[PDB]
């Protein structure tokens, strides 16, 4: 079934995940206050973007093997990946009861229209919230969740990629672990095409990921908007 | 380049 290196890798992924991942929410309220009544929404969620951007490196180094690339290639994959484990990662929170990530108070319950009050339209938005479903309706088991964030993250195609065999081959290593553990502890009916189908959620994310960075270089482009940011968001995502 | 805030978080 799973061999222990695979079962090594999942219980290490597992407590990245927990010591990356508040599910109370409670470090928010160090956040600029949300305001809902322009860009009215853009310092706190730049802040909650910008926090879970520290969170997304704090699991990144935690991945068997990732502390084994050089620093400039885990610059190039956090840099290129970081909105899209941010759009994973973000689905913990996210309901279909409302279409909405629900971070535990209706301060820090975030809707469509929250997010455009940060600078972004429904070009973004519309299949954010869309793959955000599809997301939820896998059941993912937080054992596939981690797998599926990590894998992202170890992606051998990112633009300036230098040893990407090793990439690839970190990857490989996190790939067989989702399969066997899909196969091994996903009961059908649940495990019905489950691998091939969070595959596809890995390509829906580069588009999401393209669209993010066009509305956020023009978002960015404006002096009054990016003076809004976080200088660590200026640094990962331009500017 | 230059990733100053990003590599230290990456240690
Ligand atoms: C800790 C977390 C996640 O890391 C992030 C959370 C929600 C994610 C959201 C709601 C707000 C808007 C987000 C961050 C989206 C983002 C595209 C907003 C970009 C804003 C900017 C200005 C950097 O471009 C993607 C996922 C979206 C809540 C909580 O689950």
């Amino acid at each position: 079934k799973l061999s222990e290196e695979q079962q090594h890798i999942i219980a290490i992924l597992l407590d990245a995940h927990h010591k990356t991942y508040d599910p109370t929410y409670a470090d928010f309220r160090d956040f600029r206050p949300p305001v809902r009544m322009p860009l009215s929404m853009l310092p706190h969620l730049a802040d909650l973007v910008s926090y879970s951007i520290q969170k997304v490196i704090g699991f990144a180094k935690m991945i068997p093997g990732f502390r084994d690339l050089t620093s400039d290639d885990q610059i190039v994959l956090l840099k290129s990946s970081a909105i899209e484990v941010i759009m994973l990662r973000s689905n913990q929170s996210f309901t279909m009861d409302d279409m909405s990530w629900d971070c535990g108070s209706q301060d820090y319950k975030y809707d469509v229209t929250d997010v455009s009050k940060a600078g972004h339209t429904l070009e973004l938005i519309e299949p954010l919230i869309k793959f955000q479903v599809g997301l939820k309706k896998l059941n993912l088991h937080e054992e596939e969740h981690v797998l599926l964030m990590a894998i992202c993250i170890v992606s051998p195609d990112r633009p300036g990629v230098q040893d990407a065999k090793l990439v690839e081959a970190i990857q490989d290593r996190l790939s067989n672990t989702l399969q066997t553990y899909i196969r091994c502890r996903h009961p059908p009916p649940g495990s019905h095409q489950l691998y091939a189908k969070m595959i596809q959620k890995l390509a829906d994310l580069r588009s999401l990921n393209e669209e993010h960075s066009k509305q956020y270089r023009s978002l960015s482009f404006q002096p009054e908007n990016s003076m809004k940011l976080t200088p660590l968001v200026l640094e990962v995502f331009g500017n | 380049k230059n990733h100053p805030m990003l590599m230290n978080l990456l240690k």
